[PDB]
């Protein structure tokens, strides 16, 4: 199922060091539809990552900038990769706000997914 | 494998 949402980066998200501090990046979601989409970003160890915000809605024609912000380090050792993302998407219901119930709502043909890697430079 | 990222 094809991704709608524009992504920028759409594949390798580079964090710079020096990684004692933190490292923003940024990672622009655009939807070029005429429908309100929502979405959620996921990685493979939420501890290590603060992601603003990590899910909304992005009116129809908009982008929104996640800023996606690599700490220093984490106390979960057990996390496997630090190194993986994914943007998940779907189409707003029409009469529908509360998006909780939605994405349980969602069959699999609704649901859109981009991954992406990260890098450390 | 993938979990929601958090603010």
């Amino acid at each position: 199922v094809e991704q709608v949402l524009s992504l920028e980066p759409q594949h390798e998200l580079k964090f710079r060091g020096p990684f004692t501090d933190v490292v923003t990046t940024n990672l622009k979601l655009g939807n070029p539809t005429d429908r309100n989409v929502c979405f959620k970003v996921k990685t493979t160890v939420p501890r290590r990552y603060c992601v603003r915000p990590n899910s909304g809605v992005i009116d129809a024609g908009a982008s929104l900038n996640v800023s996606v912000m690599l700490q220093p380090f984490d106390y979960d050792p057990n996390e496997k990769s630090k190194h993986k993302f994914m943007v998940q998407s779907m189409f707003a219901p029409p009469d529908t706000s509360d998006m909780e119930a939605v994405w349980k709502e969602a069959k699999p043909e609704d649901l859109m997914d981009s991954k992406l890697r990260c890098v450390f430079e | 494998s993938f979990f929601s990222a958090t603010e």
